[PDB]
């Protein structure tokens, strides 16, 4: 039992840049198509790839850091939706 | 009437919506270039019909070379 924390005099409260949309994991950096259509609010963490026509929506998180994760020529993924990957 | 300079303006922005378009971006991305590419087309249709005058020219002066040289034989 501990029951005892040490804050950070360095946290950020307010980031002026707000939430980065494409976040790079090491030399995985996500890969989105000029034609798609990523909205503003979603996270496109790890290797993501998004091709062609496909659309992901406000809110949505698509965290590739572990494993692979690809959206298909004109599949879309709509608002506020979780897509993750397992290592098996 | 349907002169160079407006037929090569419309082929110009044509080539740049064309370009664009192949490279899966908006038609209308970059206008500046939409309004080089026109000028470039107006330019380079008035040059193609004034050097097909000149090239009709020196035909018409070479056949008439070819003409007279085959026309010494029946002497
Ligand atoms: C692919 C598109 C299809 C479009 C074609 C069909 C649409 C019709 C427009 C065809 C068009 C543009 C060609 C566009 C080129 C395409 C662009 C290429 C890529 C660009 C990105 C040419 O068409 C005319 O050109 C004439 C040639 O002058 C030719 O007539 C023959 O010539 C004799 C040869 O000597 C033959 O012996 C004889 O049989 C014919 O008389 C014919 O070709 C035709 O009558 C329109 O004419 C344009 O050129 C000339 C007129 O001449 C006008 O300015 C001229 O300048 C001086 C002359 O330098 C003159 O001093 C001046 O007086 C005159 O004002 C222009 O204002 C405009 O009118
Ligand atoms: C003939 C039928 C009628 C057709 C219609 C003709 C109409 C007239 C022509 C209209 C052309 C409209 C073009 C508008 C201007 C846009 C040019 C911007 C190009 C530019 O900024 O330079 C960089 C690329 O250079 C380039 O892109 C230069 C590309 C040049 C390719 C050809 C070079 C000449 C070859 C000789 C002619 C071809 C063979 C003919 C026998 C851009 O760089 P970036 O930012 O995009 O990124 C890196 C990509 N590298």
């Amino acid at each position: 039992p501990k029951s005892q924390v040490t804050p950070s005099p360095d946290r950020v409260k307010w980031d002026y840049r707000g939430q980065r949309q494409i976040i790079p994991l090491g030399q995985w950096l996500p890969k989105v198509a000029v034609d798609a259509y990523v909205a503003p609010n979603v996270v496109l963490a790890g290797q993501v790839t998004v091709w062609d026509g496909s659309s992901v929506w406000n809110g949505a998180v698509l965290r590739g850091d572990l494993n692979k994760i690809t959206v298909g020529f004109c599949s879309n993924v709509q608002e506020r939706c979780v897509v993750h990957a397992a290592w098996s | 009437p349907i002169s160079a300079t407006m037929v090569g303006a419309l082929l110009g922005l044509g080539t740049q919506m064309y370009s664009n378009a192949l490279r899966k971006l908006p038609y209308m991305r970059h206008p500046w270039e939409h309004v080089v590419g026109m000028g470039l087309g107006a330019v380079f249709a008035n040059q193609l019909v004034k050097w097909d005058v000149k090239l009709k020219e020196d035909l018409d002066v070479m056949l008439a070379k070819a003409r007279a040289a085959n026309e010494r034989r029946y002497f």
